[PDB]
């Protein structure tokens, strides 16, 4: 989703 | 080859990636194969093989686990934050289908963290085009599991896929490839020490990455429906 990835980082 | 400081650092890199492989993912292959084979652990999974068994049993989670494992790869957190998202954007689907082969045998796939087991033929009996959703993944898994990798092999193999310097939209490609070159060295040594019987298993694993991108390409085409 790219939004899920741009969060755990 | 010889046991020298460069070799020991590659093994220490393999051990570090393996420990993060265990911390990040709950259901590993070693526990998956134990459930699928005889040496099963706790409660036996509920097998779903037809419509009646589906009734009496009535991806987003994996994306978060893979990102946690990528943060443990040495040098991944030091890259540009935009490239970190780009690597995980085009690689998470290649990882998920690699992890999926660990939960698969020739009969079906392990689901619900090992609580269920849906057969391959029941998935293919579903209505079109849902009957073609999991079939490409099973054909890949039969060929992939024929390599007989364990969690120590997959931990480094998963790391090499993440550090792919050919992803579209990478701002800094050189530092990404320097990490993959270090990961490829550790993966080559890991396969030579762990597989004395497979000739050129390192070359065969790299060719499986081309097969993974064909699955993701075929999967996206199936998702436009």
């Amino acid at each position: 989703l790219e939004a899920i990835i741009r969060k755990a980082l | 080859m010889q046991l020298n400081p460069e070799s020991a650092d590659l093994r220490a890199l393999a051990k570090h990636l393996y420990d993060s492989y265990i911390k990040s993912f709950p259901l590993t292959k070693a526990k998956a194969r134990a459930i699928l084979t005889g040496k099963t652990t706790d409660k036996s999974p509920f097998v779903i093989y037809d419509m009646n068994s589906l009734m009496m049993g009535e991806s987003v989670e994996a994306v978060q686990e893979i990102t946690e494992y990528a943060k443990s790869i040495p040098g991944f957190v030091n890259l540009d934050l935009n490239d970190q998202v780009t690597l995980l954007k085009y690689g998470v689907h290649e990882i998920i289908y690699t992890m999926l082969a660990s939960l698969m045998n020739k009969d079906g796939v392990l689901i619900s963290e090992g609580q269920g087991f849906m057969t391959r033929e029941f998935l293919k009996s579903l209505r079109k085009p849902f009957g073609d959703f999991m079939e490409p993944k099973f054909e890949f898994a039969v060929k992939f599991n024929a390599l007989e990798l364990d969690d120590s092999d997959l931990a480094i193999f998963i790391a090499v896929i993440i550090l792919s310097g050919d992803r579209p939209g990478l701002l800094n490609v050189k530092p990404i490839e320097d990490i993959q070159d270090n990961l490829l060295q550790a993966l080559e040594l890991q396969l030579k020490l762990n597989h004395p019987e497979s000739s050129q298993l390192f070359a065969k694993l790299l060719q499986k990455m081309t097969d993974l991108r064909q699955i993701v390409t075929e999967h996206v085409q199936l998702l436009q429906v």
